[PDB]
C-alpha cells in the first residue's frame, strides 16, 4: 500500500468550485449575505434559508431561522427546511445537508446545485 | 450613561479583566462584595459606565467571562476580586481548545458561543445607551483567540454601529510561549482587521521590558503586567467616567486615530511609570509625562515607533494640568521629531484631558500611537507563519477540526496585505 | 472534570504503576487505606459517599503473580479489587502469545472494566498507558487493549510511556521481535508515546543520584516523579496550565512523529541538595543535557522539532522565558528550520512532593523537559538491525508462528519500522 | 449472610432511619447549600494562597 | 365572589396540587391545619364558623397511594376527607380503563363532589382542572369528568393545566396512545388548555436555577407558581386586573385553537440573587425567550398569535408598556399579521410568595406569560408519528380493547389530531 | 389494599417462597414470631398486601404452599420464618411426582387441586380488593411444574381479569438436573402462554454466573439463588406496598411490557449486585444502577440480551432519586443502544420510581425485559425436546398417566410458533 500523506497528514478534499450559472444565481436573488465560502456560509442553514424564502414568501419566515454557528441551531434550520421540503415536494437530500451542518467539503455545493436545480427551471449543470 | 461590556476571552484573557476589574473598582472604591467606599461623589457620578446597581447598594461589573476549560474561571473566582462578577456571567465549557484557533473557533466555539452571545444580548439591552464592547484576550492562545473573533465576528454583526474595543497580546518577538503562537497569531489578526473597530497590541516581553527597567522590578510576575494593561485599559476610557476640561470619547479616540479602515492597530503605553527609589527624584510635570510618553520603551508593544512612522496619536492626560502646556508640549514633539510623524497630516496629535487622576498619581496619561512600526510585528509573525506552513507542521490539527488549508492561505494574504498598506503609508509623499 | 485513566499492563507497567500511586497518594495526601483525613484528586482518584477515594486504574497482566503482589502489599485497601485483573497463563515473552491466544479473554475483560471506569468521569483527559515494549503481556495485550480502544472510544488521547529495549544492556532475548511487532502496532494508535530506557534511566540513578547499584524501584520511583510533573497542570493551579490536549497540540507536528524523549531535573541526593543554587536556568540547563535523557538517545545527532517545559514549583515567567532564550542562543541544541518557536512552557505553582525512602531530595523546582526530536530514529535504527540479524535465522520465528501469527506479520512489522526510519530521516533533512 | 444485603460502613449502607424518609428534595437543597459553602470557603483559601 | 373550584386528577395532578396548595397556605397566611393568626382566600378557601378555611379542590385518583400520602402528611387536616377520593384499582396507563370501566364511578362521585363544591360559592369563575396527559387516570378519568362538567355546567371556564408528553425522554410507553386519545377527548371540552412539558421543565430547573438532579417536586413547584400568578388578579388587587373569563377573550382567538405555551419569570436561585436588576424589561426579555418556554416547543417557528402577561410585584404601566413595544420591535418575535395588538397585559400589587425550602428566590417582580401561538402544532406532529408507528403494528392495542374500546376509537382520535394539524397550519398560513 | 394471593410450588418453588417471605418480612420489620418490630409507620402502612392481621399483633402471610411430598414443607416448617404461615395453608400430597409432568398435572394433581384451590378462593375471598395472584415454581419438575401449570389454568377460569405473575426457574441449558426437564418444561411452557398474563423466567446457570461473575461467590448454595430471586420478587411489587413518586403497580408494568398477548416473557434482573471485595469502592448513583442493570450478565435469564431486539422494558428504581437523573439515563441508554431497541416502539421504557429502598441498600433498582433473546432459550429446550421426542425416550411414563401422545405434539407446535412470533418482532421493520 502507497500512501500520500505527510507523516500522515491527509490534505483536505479540495472539491471544484460551485458552477457559475449557481453563482449568478445566487447572485441575482437578493441576499442580505454572500457566499464567500460555500461551506462556511452554508453551513447554518439561514442563506438556504434566504433562498427558499425568496422563492416561497409564505412559507419560510426569516424569524424562524437564527444565524448562529451551533450545532443546534443548525440542527433546527435544516430539521424545519426539510419538513417544509417534504410538504412541499422539493427533494432536499439528508446526506447532503448533514454533510453540510459538518462543514464537509463539497455537500454545501451539492446541495446548491440541488436547490438550483429544484428552484431555476431546472437548468442542469453543465457538467463533463 | 454610554455603557461598555467588558468580554473576557481565554485564561490571559480573564486574568487581565479580573486585574482591570480590581483596578476600576478600586479606582470607584468599590469592595470585592460590590459595596461603594470611596467618599466622593464623582466615583458614583459615572459608576454606570462598567457597573449596573444590584437590588442592594451591590454593584455588578458589566464582563462577561468566556472559557473552554473551567479551571481559569474557577481561578478568577478565588481571585481578589472574583465575587463582584454575576455568577451568570461566567460562560464555560468542559474541555479547553489546546491552544487551536480552529477548536476554539469552530468546533467547540460553536456550541458555547450561543450562551456567550445571549449573555452579550442581556448586558447589551439593559443599557441605556451604549458606547460599545471591549474585548481582553491574548492572540496566540486556543480558547482565547479563537472564541474572541468569533464573538467579535458576531457582534460585529448585530452591532455594527456600536464601538469595538479589542486588547489582544500579541505573542512576544523573542520568546515564545506556545509553538502554534503563529498559527493562532495569523488567523486572529485576519479577523481582527475586518471586524475589530479599534485594537490595541499589547506583547508580554514589551512588558517585562517596561517593568524591568522603568519600574526595575526584580521579579515580576503576570500579576504586574496584567496591572499595567489594567491601567491603560482603565485610563483610555477614563473621559468616560470623570469630567474632563476637554473630553474625549472612545468613538472620538477612533475617529481621530484611524485614516483608513484597516489601519486601526494601536501601541499603548502608561505614564508614569517609576521606579521605586527614584520616586522622590523624578518630579511630576506635562513635560516629564510626554518625555516618558513618546520614549519608544514606554510602548508595551514589541515593536519600537523609531523604525516607523507615526500616523496618528492620541494622548489622554489626567489630573490638574494645563492645556497650554500640554498643547505647546505635543507640539514641540512634533516639531523634534517630524521626522517620525507622516507628512500629509498637518497634526498628528489628538490631545484630551480630564480632571480625575488615578488615585496616588497628582498626574497621569495614556498613550494611543498609530504608528506603521507595527509592520514589522506583523512581519515577523508572517515570517514564522511562513516558515510553519511551508512544511506544514502542526496543520493537522487545524485540518482535523474542520478547516480548510485555504483558510490559512487567507489569513496570510490578509496580514501581507495590512503590512503592505503600513508601508505604503510608511513611505506616502505629500503631493 | 480532568480524569485521567491509568492503564499498567505487564510487571513494568504494574511495578511504574506502584510508585506512580505511591506517589499521587503523597501527594494528595491519600492514606494507604483509600480515605484521606479541593478536588483536586478527581483527576487520579474518585471519591466515594463514604469519603474513601479509590483511583482510576487498570492493572492489566497475564500473570498473577505481580498483580498479588499488589493484593497483599500495603495498597490493597487503596485500589479495586476487580480492577485488578490477573491472567491465569504468562506470555512467556511472546506477542503472539499476549495478542493472539491469551490475550482475548484479558482484553475483554479489561475494556468492561475500562468502560465502567470511564463512566464515573465526567470529562476525560485521556487515558495514561504504561506497558513494557519487549515483553509479550506489556507488547501484545498492551497492543491489543491499545487497538480496541481506538475502536470504540476513538479521539481520546492515548499516551504511551513505553519502554523500549536498551541498546546494549537487556533481559530478554525476544525482545527485538516483540518490541518490532508492538512498535508497528502502535505506531498507528497511540497519540503521543514517551520513550524511556533503563539503560539511560540508570545512567541518571548512577551519575545523579550516587546510587552505585540502582534497581527497578528506582527506576520506577524517577518515571513515576516524571508522571506527576506532567499530570500537575491538570491537578494544581499555575501559569500557563499545560492540558492533556494540549501535549499533543504543540508537541506533535505529524501523526507519524509523535514519540518524545523525556527527561527530569534536578536529579540530586539530599546528600548534595542545598549544596548548589538549584535556579531556573541551571535546572533547565540540566533539562537539556543528553544525559538527562531517559533513552540512550544523544539529542546532539538529530535535531528538536518542540521541546515542552513543565515547571513545578517557584518558578516565575521571567526565569523561563531567560532560559529557553539562553538556550535558543545555544549553538549546539539545534532546531529544526520549520519550527521557529519549537517550545511550550508550562508552570505549576506546586512543588514536587517527596517520597519517603526514595533518593530525590526536596527540591523546591523542577523541570520535565518532553521533546519531539528526529534523533529519536537512533534507537529504531538499532531496532531494526538487532531484528533482522535473527530474522535472517528465523530464531525463535516458531514460537510466534505456534500462537497464531504468519511471517507476513514479521515482515510488515520491519517493514514499517523502515518506513518511519524513512519518515524521521525526511523529518530531519531540509 | 445475604450476599445482596450490603456490609456496614460501605457507600450502599443506609440504616433503618434515612431509609423511610422519603424527601428529596430537601436532601439536594441541603446538599446544594453545603456544596456552595465549601466552594466559598475553598475559593477563600484561594484567594488567601494568591 | 371570585371562587375557583380546582380539581387534581391522576399522580401528577395530585402531586402538582400538593405544591398548588402548599403555596396558597403560605400566600394567604393560613396554616396546614387550616386556620390563620380581606377574603383574599375566597377564591381559593372557604372559611367555616369556627374560622378553619377549607380548600375548594378536589383530589381524584384511581390510586389509593398518592391520595394516602396527603391524608397522612402535613396537610390531612386541610382538605376535606370526602373530597379526598381513591379508588381501589389503578388505571395502569390505559386510556380505556380510566375511561370505561373503572372510571365510572369514581366520576360520579367526583361530580356529586364538585355539585356540593359549587352550590357553596356564590361566584365561580370557573375551574383549574390538573391532569396527566399520557397515564390512564389523568386521561381517561380526566377526560370523562370534563366531558361531564362540560354536560351539567355548561358556560363555565374549563382550564386545564395538562401534561404532555416530552419529544424524547418519557417514561411511559402507552403514553403516545393515551395522550392522542385524551387529547381528542380535550379539544371540544377545555376552554384554555395550558400545555406543560417535563423535559422543559427540567431544562428550566438546570440551567435557570443550577439543580443538576431536577424532580417531581421542583416541577410541582414551578408549575404552582406559575398558577398562582395566574390567578393572583382573582385574589389581590393591581392595577389592569385580569380574569379568567378575560383569559379567553383576550386569549383564544378561535375555539379550536386554545392550547397555550406557559413560561414564569425570573427563574433564579438564592445564590444568583441580588447580583442582576432585575428590571420588568429584563424580566420581560426572559419571559420571552424561547429556553424558559415550559414546553418542549421551540416559539420561533411558529408565530405567536396572543400574548397574556401577568405582572406580579413592584411593575408600573410605565414599565409594562415599554417591555412590550421592545417586545414587538423584536425581529426573532413574530406575530401573526391579523393579530396588530396581541397582547394582553395584567399588573398585580402582590410579589410571588417564596415558599421556604424550595429553591426559587425572593424576587420583588415576576412575570407569567401564556401565549397562544402556531408553534404548539409541533409537539402534535411529533405525537401523531410517535402514535401511528406503534398504531401500525397494533402494539398495545388489545389492552386497550379490553376495557371497552374499538379500534374506530383510534382511528377517529388519530384523524382529529390531524384535523388540528390541519388547523394550526391553516390559522398560521395568510 | 390491592392483595396479591403468593403461591409456591414444588421443592424449588418452596424454598424460594420461603426465602421471598424472609425477605418481604425482614422488610416490613416482622419477626419470624410474626409480631411487628419494624420501627416504621410506612412498613404497616401497606403490610395488608402480602400479610393478614391475626388475633394479636401477628400478621399471617398470604401464602399457600403447595406440593406432593411433604419433606419441603417439613423443611420450610423447621426453617427460620417456618412459622408466620398459615398452618393451614400448607397442602401436600403424599406420594410425590417422580419429576413427571403427567404425575403432577394429571394423575396425583388431580386430587389435591381441589384443595388447593379451597385455600386460594378462601385467602382470595379474604382481600378487599385482589392485584392477583404470583406463583413461584420451576419448569422441568414434576410436582412443580405439574401442579403450577394446573393451578395457574384453574385460577385463570375462576378470575379471568385478576392478574397472573409466575416466577418459572426454567432448566438451565448446559447443565441439567433431571433428565425429563425438556419434557416438564415444553408441558408446561404450553400452559403459561394461554394462562398466565406475566411470566418470568430464572434460569439457575444465569443465577450461579452472576452471583460468581458479579458478587463473586465461589461455591453458592440455593439459598443464594433464592435470595437473589427473592429480592426481584420484592422489588416487582414494592410500588404497591411503599409511597412512590412515580408509582407503577402490576398491571401498569403488564401493559407497558407486554405489546401483544403472546408475548409476555421476561427476564429481570436486579441492582446493585456488588461483591463484599468492592463494595467500599463502589458508589452508588443511578448511572451506576443503570449501567450494571443494562449489562447481559445482570439478567437472571440465560439468554443474553444482546442477541435479542427490547422489545420493551420496565425498571422500577427504589430510593430518594432524583426522576430527571433517572429518565436522562433510561433515554441515554436507549440512544447509545437503538441497535438493541425496537424500532416501532418509539419508547421502549417503563420508569417507575418508589421512595423506599430495601434494607441495607441507599438505592436499588430491578428490571424486567420484554426481548426476543428470550427465542434461543425456548429454541434450545425444543432441540432437546424434540431430540428425545423422535425416539419417544421416556415417553411411557407420561402416556401411562392418560395424556394423548398428540399432548406433546401440540406443546412443541405452541412453542414454536411462540419462538416465530419472537423471531417476526425481532426482525420487524417499521412501515
Ligand atoms: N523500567 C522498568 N522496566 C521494567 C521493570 N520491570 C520489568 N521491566 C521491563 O519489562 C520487560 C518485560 O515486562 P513484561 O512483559 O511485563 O513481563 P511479564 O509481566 O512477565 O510479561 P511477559 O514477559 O510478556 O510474559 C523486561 O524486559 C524489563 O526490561 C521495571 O520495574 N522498571
Ligand atoms: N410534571 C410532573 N409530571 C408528573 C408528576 N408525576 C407524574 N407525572 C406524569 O404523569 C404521568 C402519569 O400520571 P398518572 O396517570 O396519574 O399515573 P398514576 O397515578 O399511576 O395513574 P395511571 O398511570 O393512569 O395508572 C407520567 O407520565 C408523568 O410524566 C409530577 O410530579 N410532575
Ligand atoms: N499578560 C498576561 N499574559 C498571559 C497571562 N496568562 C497567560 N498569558 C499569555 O497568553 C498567551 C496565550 O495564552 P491563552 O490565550 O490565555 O491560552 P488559552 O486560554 O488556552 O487560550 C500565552 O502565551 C501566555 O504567555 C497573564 O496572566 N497575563
Ligand atoms: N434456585 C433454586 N433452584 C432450585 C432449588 N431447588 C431446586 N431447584 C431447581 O429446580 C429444578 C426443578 O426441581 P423441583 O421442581 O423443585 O423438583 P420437584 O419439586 O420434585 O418438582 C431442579 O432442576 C433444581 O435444580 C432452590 O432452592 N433454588
Amino acid at each position: 500500500q502507497e500512501d500520500t500523506t505527510l507523516f500522515g497528514y491527509e490534505s483536505p478534499p479540495d472539491t471544484p468550485a460551485l458552477h457559475r450559472d449557481v453563482l449568478k444565481w445566487v447572485q441575482g436573488l437578493d441576499l442580505s449575505q454572500s457566499l464567500k465560502n460555500c461551506r462556511r456560509d452554508v453551513a447554518n442553514g439561514f442563506l438556504v434559508a434566504e433562498i427558499f424564502s425568496r422563492y416561497f414568501p409564505a412559507d419560510i419566515q426569516m424569524h424562524s431561522f437564527a444565524n448562529a454557528a451551533s450545532s443546534h441551531f443548525k440542527r433546527d434550520n435544516w430539521t424545519q427546511l426539510q419538513a417544509f421540503c417534504g410538504r412541499q415536494g422539493i427533494n432536499l437530500p439528508g446526506d447532503l445537508v448533514e454533510g453540510c451542518v459538518q462543514g464537509v467539503h463539497g455537500a454545501a455545493i451539492a446541495l446548491l446545485e440541488h436547490l438550483y436545480e429544484a428552484f431555476t427551471g431546472k437548468k442542469v449543470p453543465r457538467l463533463k | 450613561m454610554r455603557e461598555i461590556v467588558h468580554i473576557q476571552g481565554g485564561q490571559c484573557g480573564n486574568q487581565i479583566g479580573a486585574k482591570f476589574w480590581e483596578v476600576v473598582s478600586d479606582e470607584h472604591g468599590i469592595d470585592p462584595t460590590g459595596t461603594y467606599h470611596g467618599d466622593s461623589d464623582l466615583q458614583l457620578e459615572r459608576i454606570n459606565v462598567y457597573f449596573n446597581e444590584a437590588t442592594g447598594g451591590r454593584y455588578v461589573p458589566r464582563a462577561i467571562l468566556m472559557d473552554l476549560e473551567p479551571g481559569t474561571m474557577d481561578s478568577v473566582r478565588s481571585g481578589p476580586y472574583g465575587q463582584i462578577f454575576r455568577p451568570d456571567n461566567f460562560v464555560f465549557g468542559q474541555t479547553g481548545a489546546g491552544n487551536n484557533w480552529a477548536k476554539g473557533h469552530y468546533t467547540e466555539g460553536a456550541e458555547l458561543i450561543d450562551s456567550v452571545l445571549d449573555v452579550v444580548r442581556k448586558e447589551a439591552e439593559s443599557c441605556d445607551c451604549l458606547q460599545g464592547f471591549q474585548v481582553c484576550h491574548s492572540l496566540g492562545g486556543g480558547t482565547g483567540s479563537g472564541m474572541g473573533t468569533l464573538l467579535i465576528s458576531k457582534i460585529r454583526e448585530e452591532y455594527p454601529d456600536r464601538m469595538m474595543l479589542t486588547f489582544s497580546v500579541v505573542p512576544s518577538p523573542k520568546v515564545s510561549d506556545t509553538v502554534v503562537e503563529p498559527y493562532n497569531a495569523t488567523l486572529s489578526v485576519h479577523q481582527l482587521v475586518e471586524n475589530a473597530d479599534e485594537c490595541m497590541v499589547l506583547d508580554n516581553e514589551a512588558l517585562y521590558d517596561i517593568c524591568f527597567r522603568t519600574l526595575k522590578l526584580t521579579t515580576p510576575t503576570f500579576g504586574d503586567l496584567n496591572h499595567l494593561i489594567s491601567a491603560v485599559m482603565s485610563g483610555i476610557t477614563c473621559c468616560l467616567r470623570f469630567p474632563g476640561q476637554l473630553n474625549a470619547d472612545l468613538r472620538k479616540l477612533a475617529v481621530n486615530l484611524i485614516p483608513f479602515p484597516r489601519l486601526h492597530f494601536f501601541m499603548v503605553g502608561f505614564t508614569p511609570l517609576t521606579s521605586r527609589g527614584s520616586q522622590q527624584y523624578r518630579a511630576l510635570t506635562v513635560p516629564e509625562l510626554t518625555q516618558q510618553m513618546w520614549d519608544a520603551k514606554n510602548m508595551m508593544c514589541a515593536a519600537d515607533p523609531r523604525h516607523g512612522r507615526y500616523l496618528t496619536a492620541s494622548a489622554l492626560f489626567r489630573g490638574r494640568m494645563s492645556t497650554k502646556e500640554v498643547d505647546e508640549q505635543m507640539l514641540n514633539v512634533q516639531n523634534k521629531n517630524s521626522s517620525y510623524f507622516v507628512e500629509w497630516i498637518p497634526n498628528n496629535v489628538k490631545s484630551s484631558v480630564c480632571d480625575i487622576p488615578p488615585k496616588g498619581l497628582k498626574m497621569s496619561a495614556t498613550f494611543i500611537g498609530n504608528s506603521t512600526a507595527i509592520q514589522e510585528m506583523f512581519k515577523r509573525v508572517s515570517e514564522q507563519f511562513t516558515a510553519m506552513f511551508r512544511r506544514k507542521a502542526f496543520l493537522h490539527w487545524y485540518t482535523g477540526e474542520g478547516m480548510d488549508e485555504m483558510e490559512f492561505t487567507e489569513a496570510e494574504s490578509n496580514m501581507n496585505d495590512l503590512v503592505s498598506e503600513y508601508q505604503q503609508y510608511q513611505d506616502a509623499s505629500a503631493e | 472534570m480532568r480524569e485521567v485513566i491509568s492503564i499498567h499492563i505487564g510487571q513494568a507497567g504494574i511495578q511504574v504503576g506502584n510508585a506512580c500511586w505511591e506517589l499521587y497518594c503523597l501527594e494528595h495526601g491519600i492514606q494507604p487505606d483509600g480515605q484521606m483525613p479541593d478536588d483536586a484528586f478527581n483527576t487520579f482518584f474518585s471519591e466515594t459517599g463514604a469519603g474513601k477515594h479509590v483511583p482510576r486504574c487498570i492493572f492489566l497482566d497475564l500473570e498473577p503473580t505481580v498483580v498479588d503482589e499488589v493484593r497483599t502489599g500495603t495498597y490493597r485497601q487503596l485500589f479495586h479489587p476487580e480492577q485488578l485483573i490477573s491472567g491465569k497463563e504468562d506470555a512467556a515473552n511472546n506477542f503472539a502469545r499476549g495478542h493472539y491466544t491469551i490475550g482475548k479473554e484479558i482484553v475483554d475483560l479489561a475494556l468492561d472494566r475500562i468502560r465502567k471506569l470511564a463512566d464515573n468521569c465526567t470529562g476525560l483527559q485521556g487515558f495514561l498507558v504504561f506497558n513494557a515494549v519487549g515483553g509479550g503481556t506489556g507488547s501484545g495485550l498492551g497492543s491489543l487493549l491499545l487497538e480496541r480502544l481506538s475502536v470504540d472510544y476513538g479521539k481520546k488521547s492515548k499516551l504511551g510511556f513505553t519502554v523500549y529495549p536498551s541498546p546494549q544492556v537487556s533481559t530478554a532475548v525476544v525482545e527485538p521481535y516483540n518490541s518490532v511487532l508492538s512498535t508497528h502496532s502502535l505506531l498507528e494508535h497511540t497519540d503521543v508515546a514517551v520513550m524511556l530506557d533503563n539503560e539511560a534511566i540508570y545512567d541518571i540513578c548512577r551519575r545523579s543520584l550516587d546510587i552505585e547499584r540502582p534497581t527497578y524501584t528506582n527506576l520506577n520511583r524517577l518515571i513515576a516523579q516524571v508522571i506527576s510533573s506532567l499530570t500537575a497542570s491538570l491537578r494544581f493551579d499555575g501559569a500557563l496550565n499545560v492540558d492533556i490536549t494540549e501535549f499533543q497540540t504543540n508537541l506533535v507536528p505529524y501523526p507519524r512523529i509523535h514519540f518524545m524523549l523525556s527527561s527530569y531535573a534536578p536529579i540530586i541526593s539530599a546528600e548534595k541538595a542545598y549544596h548548589e543554587q538549584l535556579s531556573v536556568a541551571e535546572i533547565t540547563n540540566a533539562a537539556f543535557e543528553p544525559a538527562s535523557m531517559m533513552v540512550k538517545c544523544d539529542p546532539r545527532h538529530g535535531k528538536y522539532m518542540a521541546c515542552c517545559l513543565m515547571y513545578r514549583g517557584d518558578v516565575v515567567p521571567k526565569d523561563v522565558n531567560a532560559s529557553v532564550a539562553t538556550i535558543k542562543t545555544k549553538r549546539t541544541i539545534q532546531f529544526v528550520d520549520w519550527c521557529p518557536t519549537g517550545f511550550k512552557c508550562g508552570i505549576n505553582y506546586q512543588p514536587p512532593t517527596v517520597v519517603p525512602g526514595g533518593d530525590l531530595a526536596k527540591v523546591q523546582r523542577a523541570v520535565c523537559m518532553i521533546s519531539n526530536s528526529t534523533a529519536i530514529g537512533e534507537i529504531f535504527s538499532r531496532l531494526d538491525h538487532k531484528f533482522d540479524l535473527m530474522y535472517a535465522k528465523r530464531a525463535f520465528v516458531h514460537w510466534y508462528v505456534g500462537e497464531g501469527m504468519e511471517e507476513g506479520e514479521f515482515s510488515e512489522a520491519r517493514e514499517d519500522l523502515a518506513a518511519l526510519e524513512k519518515d524521521f530521516e525526511e523529518v530531519g533533512a531540509e | 449472610g445475604n450476599p445482596v444485603m450490603p456490609a456496614r460502613n460501605a457507600p450502599a449502607f443506609c440504616d433503618e432511619y434515612d431509609r423511610f424518609n422519603r424527601d428529596v428534595a430537601g436532601e439536594m437543597n441541603a446538599k446544594k447549600q453545603q456544596n456552595l459553602q465549601k466552594k466559598e470557603e475553598v475559593y477563600a483559601v484561594k484567594r488567601a494562597e494568591q
